[PDB]
């Protein structure tokens, strides 16, 4: 369709590498504590 | 009214066994999980 059309016919040369994404936050998961003996202290309902 | 009567005798006769029940598997359940706590320790101290 277009006439700008960027003609160039040959192998381009590698320009800028591909590195590992240089992001400080989320690759990692998300933290989680979870134990049933916290369930562990119960009450003694005792006046009735 | 004598129906009434004995299913209310029954059913406090259940909720008054029924908080003994709860206070040994209580104690016992502290008694197992005495010995859980500690196990774990040596299991962590296999971790370090």
């Amino acid at each position: 369709e277009n006439s700008l059309s960027t003609t160039s016919k040959s192998k381009r040369q590698v320009i800028v590498p591909v590195c590992m994404p240089k992001i400080h936050y989320s690759p990692l998961k998300t933290g989680l504590c979870y134990d049933v003996r916290m369930r562990y202290h119960a009450k003694i309902f005792t006046s009735y | 009214n004598a129906t009434l009567f004995n299913k209310l005798k029954e059913l406090q006769q259940a909720n008054a066994e029924k908080s003994k029940l709860n206070d040994e598997l209580r104690s016992k359940y502290q008694i197992e999980s005495s010995k859980a706590a500690e196990s774990a320790q040596t299991l962590k101290i296999l971790q370090e």
